[PDB]
């Protein structure tokens, strides 16, 4: 499929930025994971970043680590995962589903396969956030094969090489780090280096969206008005569960006021 | 791009998120350049020498070889400063960390012997060191926690994941992510990322080259084989490492078979385990059927890596090198037999080794064999355990 591109050409038609939310997926179970993706979904989120829970997540600050460990808790597995992308695909056939994986959750029962699972679910990119460009190749190869964009992860401080392959190799879009470190709301990042923004646009780049620290719709704004075509948002939505695990119908609301507030900032 | 290979066969790599990749390029090219600097080398094995007390000894043991044509030695890493072969790669990888400009250090550590020779190295060498320990660990290793603390070392407790030495692994590198610029990761075994299961190894390797020295002077020939207890690597690459090209010499690694391997709780992911990609390298893990990782059991604390340095994994697959595993109980009786008989309490990851050598012996024991353990560590951290197993018998 092309879900990307076409989302990007139609938020262009409207000089729009895209707001794009991560959740892990089954936190804080099943069946309210699916309903906060829904809310995100009819509050205005134009893609989403998903989740699989993994014992390691490396890249991620408490937030996450801890939403990871609520999907655990609620015994959340990949397979329950599958299920719950396949479910949402057919319930939302044109917005950009993205999988926030680790590697030996891709890499375990082969390659190959998990990227055809991904395929016949109908997920359309997979960033694999502990596979660098160097040691992409199986991962971007397989994923093309079975119709899936690649994320490639472009630093602040990435050279020319670094930017001419996240160019070449990724698709869907490219991820713009906003700062080193972890994923975390805590920690604000910059705004996009508006010279590898121009960099990847030169070099045909997928468009890119800022992550990391945005916390924030003024920052939302600032990543459209630096020439990114948006922005991502993890830590603050998931903060949002967090704290309103007991009350689900709160969590819902100030989702969707989150939300709604993050993508406003996006529009012209 | 790399200056060094980053892989052994299959196994190895730089698994790293994208923002650490010019850290670990960083390093590899300190390292290549610090292994061509004279002066480097010169004030590394200064270090090794007036400060850890190397050349460690290379010990006959009659007693427990008696009546059979078994001749053992026993390489007395004991005998090295901290108690443990893993002051030897803290003092070189704290050289790296100087060479590079940086002032802070951070390390993971399980049982804690890792932490302790991290934070001897940082207080000898004028650096600020940090220390991930998962929050079981500093629960059950307030020995090794509070000796971090008296040498001026922070210790921050892990509490996500299983907290333990995986889950501060995890920690270590998210600190770094943020914070290479100015501090170093001072990995704590011969695994992770590339370049670190090669520095560590070049900073062991000591290990087998006095140990070939020692027994060309008192036997005037090489090992028939040399084992030692497998982590995730460093002591045992160390023995080998110097060994490879010797074809001659077998080289043995002992993976913890905790209460047995069919039990499934054991510590033994070479043989036993499932490659993985985690912690920076492709390599085997002990691993859920769905990917989860998992921890590995011993009764000995520091046999805890839940995977194996990539180097192990390729000398396997070529067949250069052996691996096996030793229960619990095959472990204790060898710590209780080297005190009784030779007067040395082992460390129980070192008695490992040691009990695979007892039962090469005992198994043929006309067979004429000259072998060397290497004796990675004392013991005397482990003697209440011992106790409080044997209080039960
Ligand atoms: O808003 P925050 O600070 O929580 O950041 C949201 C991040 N969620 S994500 O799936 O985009 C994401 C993207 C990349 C990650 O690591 C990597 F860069 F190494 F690949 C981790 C998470
Ligand atoms: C930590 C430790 C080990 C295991 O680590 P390796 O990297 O496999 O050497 C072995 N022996 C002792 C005494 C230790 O402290
Ligand atoms: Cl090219
Ligand atoms: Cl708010
Ligand atoms: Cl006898
Ligand atoms: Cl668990
Ligand atoms: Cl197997
Ligand atoms: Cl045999
Ligand atoms: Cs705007
Ligand atoms: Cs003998
Ligand atoms: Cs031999
Ligand atoms: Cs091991």
């Amino acid at each position: 499929m092309e879900r990307y591109e076409n989302l990007f050409a139609q938020l262009n038609d409207r000089r729009e930025g895209a707001f794009v939310p991560f959740v892990t997926l089954g936190d804080p179970g099943i069946e309210q994971s699916l309903k906060i993706i829904d809310t995100l979904i009819d509050a205005g989120a134009d893609a989403l970043e998903l989740g699989v829970p993994f014992s390691d997540p490396l890249a991620d600050g408490p937030t996450i680590q801890n939403a990871n460990l609520r999907a655990f808790a609620a015994g959340v597995t990949p397979a329950q995962c599958f299920e719950m992308l396949a479910l949402i695909r057919e319930k939302h056939p044109t917005i950009p589903i993205g999988l926030l994986m680790y590697a030996n959750l891709v890499f375990n029962n082969g390659i190959d396969a998990f990227y055809a699972r991904c395929e016949q679910v109908g997920v359309d990119s997979v960033l694999v956030a502990d596979v660098p460009v160097e040691e992409s190749a199986p991962f971007r190869q397989a994923a093309l094969r079975h119709n899936i964009a690649p994320i490639f992860i472009c630093p602040p401080n990435a050279d020319d090489d670094l930017l001419r392959q996240v160019a070449s190799y990724g698709r869907g879009y490219t991820y713009l780090l906003s700062r080193s470190g972890v994923t975390g709301a805590e920690n604000r990042g910059a705004l996009p280096l508006h010279h590898l923004i121009e960099k990847l646009k030169e070099y045909h780049a997928a468009p890119a969206l800022q992550g990391f620290g945005i916390s924030s719709p003024e920052q939302v704004s600032a990543a459209v008005r630096a020439g990114a075509a948006g922005a991502i948002s993890g830590s603050a939505i998931v903060k949002i569960i967090e704290k309103n695990l007991a009350s689900p119908k709160q969590m819902l609301a100030e989702l969707r006021s989150f939300v709604s507030a993050m993508k406003a900032a996006s529009r012209a | 791009t790399t200056l060094l290979n980053p892989y052994f066969g299959e196994f190895g790599g730089m698994y790293v998120p994208q923002i650490l990749m010019p850290a670990l390029n960083q390093l590899e090219e300190a390292f290549v350049s610090a292994q061509k600097d004279p002066e480097f080398q010169a004030q590394f094995a200064d270090l090794l020498k007036n400060y850890a007390g190397r050349p460690t000894a290379l010990t006959k043991c009659q007693n427990i070889t008696a009546g059979t044509r078994t001749t053992l030695y026993l390489k007395r890493e004991d005998l090295l400063h901290g108690g443990a072969h893993k002051t030897n790669q803290v003092l070189g990888q704290a050289l790296l960390a100087k060479r590079m400009g940086k002032s802070e250090i951070i390390a993971e550590t399980g049982a804690g012997q890792h932490g302790v020779a991290s934070a001897l190295a940082s207080a000898l060498l004028g650096l600020k060191c940090r220390i991930y320990m998962g929050a079981k660990d500093v629960e059950r290793q307030s020995p090794n926690v509070f000796r971090m603390r008296l040498m001026g070392a922070e210790v921050i407790p892990v509490h996500s994941g299983s907290a333990t030495l995986k889950d501060a692994c995890n920690e270590a590198l998210r600190d770094w992510s943020g914070s290479y610029e100015t501090a170093h990761y001072m990995l704590g075994t011969a695994a992770g990322p590339h370049p670190y299961p090669t520095i560590v190894r070049e900073f062991q390797r000591m290990i087998g080259e006095e140990t070939k020295a020692q027994i060309l002077d008192k036997e005037g020939r090489l090992p028939d084989a040399v084992i030692a207890c497998v982590g995730g690597g460093s002591n045992a690459i160390g023995m080998f490492a110097d060994f490879i090209n010797d074809t001659s010499v077998g080289l043995i690694g002992v993976e913890p078979g905790g209460h047995g391997i069919e039990t499934g709780e054991h510590g033994a992911p070479l043989k036993h385990g499932r490659v993985g990609i985690y912690f920076g390298m492709k390599a085997p893990m002990m691993q859920t059927a769905d990917g989860q990782i998992e921890e590995s059991y011993s009764i000995s604390a520091g046999l805890d890596f839940p995977s194996v340095g990539p180097q192990h994994a390729y000398l396997n697959s070529i067949g250069r090198a052996d691996y096996v595993s030793i229960t619990d109980d095959e472990a204790l009786e060898a710590f209780k037999t080297l005190c009784r008989h030779e007067g040395i309490i082992p460390a129980l990851e070192s008695s490992h080794a040691l009990a695979h050598a007892l039962k090469m012996m005992r198994e043929q024991p006309e067979k004429e064999q000259l072998l060397v353990v290497n004796l990675s560590g004392r013991g005397d951290k482990d003697i209440f355990t011992v106790h409080d197993i044997l209080k039960a018998r």
